[PDB]
Order: C-alpha cells, then structure tokens, then sequence
C-alpha cells in the first residue's frame, strides 16, 4: 500500500502537471499530495526524515515556484509551512535523529527569517538571533556525532557576540577552537577568527589572561598575530604584522620560540678571514620590512659545538640578504669534522629557533 | 596492394589493446623517474631517453620487417612513404605528414598530429625550454633506419607541448652504409 | 559493454614492458657520479650498453646494489599501478569503499579487470588462507614467454627471469596504496601443472 | 547553470582547493560565506537524512541542503574516497528536471580534470602548489 501510494502519487502528480494552466491552484493540489504521501508515512524511524526530504524537495520546488520578494511573505508562509512541519515532527522527547531533523527544521527556520528581516526592534534582533542559534546549537550539540556544524555554529554565536561591543570573547579565549581552525586545512575562516581575536585583544584593556590553563600572558596577542602574520595573504596586509610586532616590542615579556617559517636563510661556503675565520656567509630573505637580530647559526662536531657566526647589527632589509656571520672562537684547531646542528635563531626580543 | 592498403590491413590481424591508461603512463612514469634521479637534470635525460631509445629501435626493426616483407629503402622517398603510412600507422594508429626537403631532397621533416606519448601532460615552466619530451621516438627513427644500413640523424624541431608549432622532427640522409662482402 | 575506444598495439608496450628492466640497470649503474659503446650527435657524443649485457652485469651485480635496483622496479610499478587504479576508478566498479575491510573482494576486482588490462586476460586461479594471505597463480606469465632460455642453463634462466617480477610487485602495491595502506607482499615461484608465478599479499 | 563555488574534499578533513569563480574583482565576493559550507558538508555526508546506495554501480548525486540562497550538491565517489561539493544560487536554477542531468554533466567534467590533473607524470609526489595552480588554470579554462 505504502509504496503503490508512493510510485501513484508520482505519476499522479505528473499526470496532473501534464495539464498547463491553473499553476496557482495546483499549489493547492501539491499540498493535497503531500498530505497524502504524509498520512502514508505516519509511522516511520527514519523514513519520516526521508519524508521531511520529501517535504523539503517540495520545500525547495514550492522555493522554485514562487518568484518574487513580496514571495519572501510567502516564504513567511512555507515559515508557517515549516512551523506547522514543526509539530508535525515534535512527537518525541529525545532521539538521535530527531534532534538532527528539528536542528535543520530550525536551521531552515532561522534561514527564512534572517531572510525576511535583512529586506528593510533592530538591537532586539540581535537578541532572538542569538537566542534562536542557541536552540539551534543545544539541539545540534545533543548527538552522537555533527561537531564540524556545531563548531560554526559557535563561531556564528561568537561572531553574533562581536556584534555587538562584547569584551567576553568566546572565540578568542577559545584558542584552541582557533588553533583547531588555523594549525591545518582552513586559511580563510581561520584569517577570519584571527582578525577578531586580535580586533577582541585591541579592546580588551585588560591583563587577566585565560584561566582554562597556566597561560597568563599579554603576549598571548603575539603569540597568536605570529600565526595570523604566517597566515595572512601577502605584503599588502603586512601593515598588521609590523603593528603587532611593534606592539610586542612596546610591550615586551620575552620568552618565545617561534618555528620562523615565514623567513628563508640559506648558508654558503666556510671561508676564513684575518685573525678570526669569519665562515659561513648566509643569505637570509624575510617578509617584515624592519628585523635586527643577533642571528647565529650553530655547528656540532664529534663531541663539541662551535655555536659561532653571529652578527649583532643587522639593517639589512630584502631578501637575500647576504649576512657576513663573523665567526670568532673557532674550535678544535678549525678542524673539519663539525657537521650541522643549526638553530640560525633570530633574537629580536624574542627568539626565533628554525 | 598499396602501402596505405597494407598498413590499414595489419590492423585486421594485430593484437591490440587501449592506447590511454596503459602505454602513456609507461612512458611518463620512466621520463618521472629520469627526472627524479638526476635530481630535475633537463639535457642527461634526453641522452638516456635517446640510448633506451636506440636500443628499442634496433630490436624493433626486426618485427617491423618480419610483420610486413618489404625491400630494403635506399632514398627518401621511399623512407617518407614508407614511414608515415604504414610504420606509425601499425605501431601507434597514426599518420604524421611530410614537408620541409630541401633542393636536394637529402632531408623531410615528420609534422605529427596526434602524438600518443604525450597526452594531456602540460610540463612544468622550468622544463619547457631545455627539454624534448618524445626522445624514445627519435632514438626509435635513429636504431630501426640504422639497421636497413643507413646511417641517419632524427632529431626534434619543436613539440605542441611548450611551443605553438607543432610536433616535427628533422632528419637527414648522413651517406648509405657499405654492405661488407669479402673474407679480407 | 563492447567498447571501441581508441587502441594501440600490445607488442611495442610488452616490449617496453621488457626494457625497463635494463633501463633501470642503466640508471643505477651509470648515475653519472665520478665493454661499451659510443655514439655520434652533432657535437655531442653518448656512450650506451647493450640490453642482455647489463642483465649480464646484473648476473655479476653487487649484493647491496641489487637490492638498490630492485627498489626502483617495485617504485616505477607503484607510480603505474596508482595511477592506473585510478583510471579504473572511472570504471565504477560497485565491490569496495575504502581501506579494504573485505581483502578478497578487490581480489576479485584485481584478477577480473587490472591483470586483464595490463596482460590481456584473468588470473586463473586464487586460493584463500583467511589471515590476508592470498595465494595467486597464473600458468603463463605474459611478458616472460619471449624470454628464451639457453641450452641445459636453467639455473642461470631463473636468476635472470625473477628480477623481471617487481613490476607486478609494484602493480600490487600500487594498486594496493592507492586505496590507502602498505602492508607486506612478496613473490613465489610456483612450477606449473599443464602446458608461471605466483604472489602473496596482505 | 554557471556555478558559485566548487569543493573538493579528499579523504581526510582536508580540502584540495576551494575555487570560485571571478576573484579577480571583489564584486561583494566572501570566500568566508562559502567555506562555512564547504565545511557543514563533510559534516553531513554523514547525516541519516540522506544517504547513496551502493547497488548501482554508477556513482550519485545529492541535495544535502540550501543556505543563503545557495543550493549545494554532494557526490561522493565511492572508491577512491573523494568528496566533491559544487554551489549554485536560485536564480541561477531554473526549478526544472531537464537541468539535473546537465548538473552530472558539470560534475563529471570536473572529476575528469581532477583525475587528469593528477595523473600528471612530471608533478612531484606529495601535496604541491601545483596540482591546486593547474587546477585553477583548467577551471579558468573551463569557467571565464
């Protein structure tokens, strides 16, 4: 019976579309159908959602049909159209699937009316925004599964908390939610969260750091801008690094080690010179504009370690650099047996170990 | 009858199988792994393409011989004839074109339509100015013609795969091998 | 199903099926790093071996180098089988997902369409130990019938055919490491039973 | 029936390349707004709502959902474990049966230069840029 009714009701449907005028009513006759199909399917565990993609094709095709913003009203009414869907799918305390068909009942609801209300209570907006992607974001945080939605739907809320002046930052404290967006396949979302963190710290005027772990710290803006620096687009931004890392400078809180990924330093041949051999030039290109560092490339031999080749000033400004690295204290007689172990760290108030 | 009539007819009775996802790859999984042992060398590359080449065609020459039996060429007329319709034609479907002799007609040049060693390959920009990619074909043209004792010289003008041109090789007759009769 | 899709011969890719063989001799034994022949180029110069000369060079190889070789073969048979396997994706064949849970039934795939492709017709024969050890056999190795043996020789026959064998080493694994892990795959010898090879996987 | 973005998702959580067309002006154009649902979809391959049966041995196409005015679908390649997403907006949709078809066809020329692109013998193993520049080049080839 269920699946006669089914296969009828298509070619019934078709029958009736083979016939051209009246397609206004025939909204009527679509929805006659859909009752139909909906009393054939009034007991089913999952099919029912397959019912709910049989309401929300129609959903989509009755979304097809009407073309107009005045039919955004009308999409006010498939509103309705979902709310009434709405009780026709809360029969149920709690289940799985449930909870995942009334999420995307509620995610389609939310769609409609951020629809309907961006056209023309503006800070009450806010509030039912949140307070309707907070129901959204309990109902899809109560699964099994789904925390790739759930994660953007909290980035959503953030953002929604940014919307307003807020300096509870939920996104920025959440650090490691950045990190989980930022430290591999995602470099637009994580340009984005970072720009909000650092737009969030530049507001913050406080110095009480996260207490979820021992980081305390008002360079923890660095710590994050040296990946927004290592992650940003091109030159044209790098406005943003000189600023944060003039504001390390300002505030500097010393300690680091960074992974010095966005500067390239290439070695040459050992050389000697007069009274102390000043071996292994290097040329060394970088992305900011202004960078004086002690940079010293070390060398391990046998049991030893020369740890040599440093240059204190340094205005070079390009890449390539071609730095001298004068290498006084030679050891072992300046033997040959030292091979490489080196750090080539760039200490510009804070140590850049690559 | 005629050499065209020929080369189409020893595709009624030639074993065959698919010219895409085997025979292409072959060839671009050995000029990978030439690329990659001599650490993206673009001329040494060419050389080993051209000796495995000269290898392939001297022990080729045999069943292109045995597969059709056919007089030994002396001009090229009969080598450009002979080549661009029935030797391409069994061994790769294909048929290049012949232009470009000179006064003498002592050299032709093989203008090639659709290569089947290169399809959709799009080589990289630091390879597109020092390096041929279909060498295996030249070392083939210079190993087969240099057993019907013909010394020759194949080599490329310009491929479709870094240039506008289009695929041809250059060619020249380079004297006939003297056939050594006597005891001494 | 009876496609006509453009073709080529089998003879010129079974032959250079069969030298690759000594290309890879060629280039492990010339790498460049500082009896044989010479060629004229214009102003140029090349210096070659012949074929059955390096295999002889393979029969008086050195130990470690020979194992050095014979990376390579199961590596340029990884790269042709990967790729190959994923021109049989567009094939759609319905048996397999992902990461192989069900080992025999990629056999089954393997046997029906790869070894068809590549050699003109199926394994014959496959017989299942359950702890992923899989027991191949074909009667005849298709591009080892050209190989002649010498006369009353064999002993030197068999150590200079087995190392023609890592290239369906590499088919395997290929074909194997395109759908996601490496695990151990070896060869077998396997002297058939009426007028070739045989492999192990996991 | 021009496209908004396209996705492809292989079998980990990585993506091979977001590309949208026309990035050449801004033109009110947030990668932002479309990586957020590039990301929900290698959530909902998962869902129960819907699902690809494998009985047929051709591989099938999807609506998982619609947001912003932008409807994407969701091949999933059975064997080789690919995951591709391809977006388009209303207007562009005609709401007809005859441009379901013509969508496959989009989708089946996009896994065909995917598979062409990387089968590219000269490429060096691994994850380059590359494999996403001639990708880009190809697409821009096949979308001005």
């Amino acid at each position: 019976p269920f699946e006669s009714s089914s296969k009828s009701d298509e070619s019934l449907g078709s029958i009736i579309i083979e016939g051209t005028l009246d397609k206004f009513q025939l909204h009527k006759y679509f929805f006659i159908r859909r009752l139909r199909l909906l009393k054939l399917e009034d007991q089913t565990l999952t099919a029912f959602v397959g019912a709910f993609q049989l309401i929300k094709n129609f959903i989509e095709s009755i979304s097809i049909e009407y073309r107009k913003s005045v039919r955004l009203l009308e999409f006010k009414h498939y509103f309705i159209t979902s709310m009434l869907s709405y009780f026709e799918f809360e029969n149920v305390s709690n289940p799985l699937l449930c909870e995942i068909k009334a999420e995307l009942l509620m995610l389609k609801r939310d769609n409609w009316v951020q629809g309907v209300m961006a056209t023309s209570e503006t800070v009450f907006q806010e509030n039912f925004l949140t307070l309707t992607k907070e129901i959204l974001s309990l109902f899809n945080k109560c699964e099994g599964k789904r925390q790739r939605i759930v994660d953007i739907l909290s980035i959503e809320i953030g953002l929604l908390y940014y919307q307003g002046k807020k300096y509870e930052e939920a996104v920025s404290l959440f650090l490691s939610c950045y990190e989980y967006y930022t430290q591999t396949n995602w470099n637009s979302i994580g340009l984005k969260i970072l720009q909000v963190f650092i737009d969030s710290l530049s507001h913050c005027p406080k110095l009480d750091v996260l207490q979820i772990d021992g980081e305390s710290v008002s360079a923890s803006a660095v710590l994050t801008n040296a990946f927004l620096n290592i992650l940003k687009l091109c030159k044209d931004n790098d406005s943003k690094e000189i600023w944060w890392k003039k504001f390390m400078d300002l505030q500097m809180k010393v300690h680091l080690a960074r992974a010095n990924v966005s500067a390239i330093e290439v070695n040459l041949k050992s050389y000697g010179f007069p009274e102390d051999i000043s071996t292994k030039t290097m040329r060394l290109s970088l992305k900011n504009m202004g960078g004086d560092v002690i940079v010293f490339g070390a060398s391990d031999f046998l049991l030893k370690k020369g740890e040599n080749k440093l240059i204190l000033e340094c205005r070079d400004i390009m890449y390539g650099e071609f730095s001298l690295l004068s290498f006084e204290i030679i050891v072992e007689g300046i033997t040959f047996v030292k091979e490489f172990p080196e750090n080539q760290d760039e200490f510009i108030v804070v140590p850049e170990i690559y | 009858r005629s050499l065209k009539a020929m080369g189409e007819e020893i595709w009624k009775n030639k074993t065959e199988k698919i010219n895409t996802e085997l025979f292409t790859l072959t060839y671009g999984s050995i000029v990978a792994q030439l690329c990659q042992d001599y650490e993206r060398d673009f001329n040494k590359v060419n050389d080993h393409l051209y000796s495995m080449g000269y290898n392939i065609g001297c022990r080729l020459i045999e069943d292109f011989l045995a597969r059709t039996a056919l007089p030994r060429c002396e001009n090229l007329v009969k080598t450009s004839e002979v080549l661009s319709k029935c030797a391409f034609k069994i061994f790769l479907n294909i048929t290049p074109n012949i232009t470009n002799w000179s006064h003498n007609k002592d050299t032709f040049s093989l203008i090639l339509d659709e290569n089947p060693l290169a399809d959709f390959v799009e080589l990289p920009m630091d390879a597109m100015k020092s390096l041929w990619y279909s060498n295996i074909l030249c070392g083939v043209l210079k190993g087969s013609l240099e057993m019907v004792q013909l010394d020759c010289d194949v080599w490329f003008v310009s491929d479709i795969l870094r240039g506008d041109s289009q695929t041809e090789i250059k060619v020249k007759l380079n004297r006939i091998l003297k056939d050594e009769i006597p005891i001494g | 199903f009876e496609n006509s899709l453009p073709k080529v011969s089998q003879s010129v890719y079974q032959m250079l099926l069969n030298e690759m063989v000594p290309l890879a001799m060629g280039i492990e034994r010339q790498i460049s790093g500082d009896i044989k022949r010479l060629k004229i180029e214009e102003h140029h110069t090349v210096d070659i071996i012949r074929s059955h000369n390096l295999i002889h060079e393979l029969y008086k190889a050195d130990e470690e180098e020979k194992e050095k070789v014979l990376a390579r073969l199961r590596n340029i048979g990884f790269q042709i089988g990967l790729k190959l396997s994923e021109l049989l994706i567009f094939s759609n064949n319905p048996n397999l997902k992902f990461k192989e849970m069900d080992l025999l039934l990629i056999m089954k795939f393997i046997c029906r369409d790869v070894w068809k492709q590549i050699f003109g017709k199926q394994i014959d024969n496959l017989k299942t130990n359950h702890r992923g050890t899989f027991y191949l056999l074909d009667y005849d190795y298709r591009p080892i019938q050209s190989f002649s043996l010498e006369e009353d020789a064999k002993n030197e026959e068999l150590k200079m055919i087995e190392p023609f064998l890592e290239i369906p080493v590499g088919i395997i694994r290929g074909v194997l490491s395109s759908l996601g892990y490496s695990s151990e795959e070896v060869i077998c010898l396997a002297s058939f039973i009426d007028r070739g090879v045989s492999f192990h996987v996991q | 029936l021009r496209p908004c973005f396209v996705s492809l998702i292989d079998e980990s959580d990585k993506p091979i390349l977001i590309y949208v067309p026309n990035e050449a002006e801004n033109e009110m154009n947030d990668v932002l707004k479309y990586n957020v649902l590039s990301n929900i979809s290698l959530d909902y391959f998962e869902s129960a709502l819907v699902e690809w049966h494998s009985l047929d041995s051709k591989p099938l196409l999807k609506s998982i959902f619609q947001l912003e005015g932008v409807s994407v679908f969701a091949m999933l390649i059975k064997q080789t474990g690919l995951k591709i997403v391809i977006g388009f907006e209303q207007k562009s949709l005609s709401g007809a049966d005859d441009e379901f078809e013509a969508i496959n066809q989009i989708f089946e020329t996009v896994r065909k230069i995917y598979i062409r692109v990387k089968c590219n013998p000269l490429l060096v193993s691994g994850d380059e840029k590359s494999i996403i520049k001639s990708l880009e080049r190809k697409f821009d080839e096949l979308f001005i």
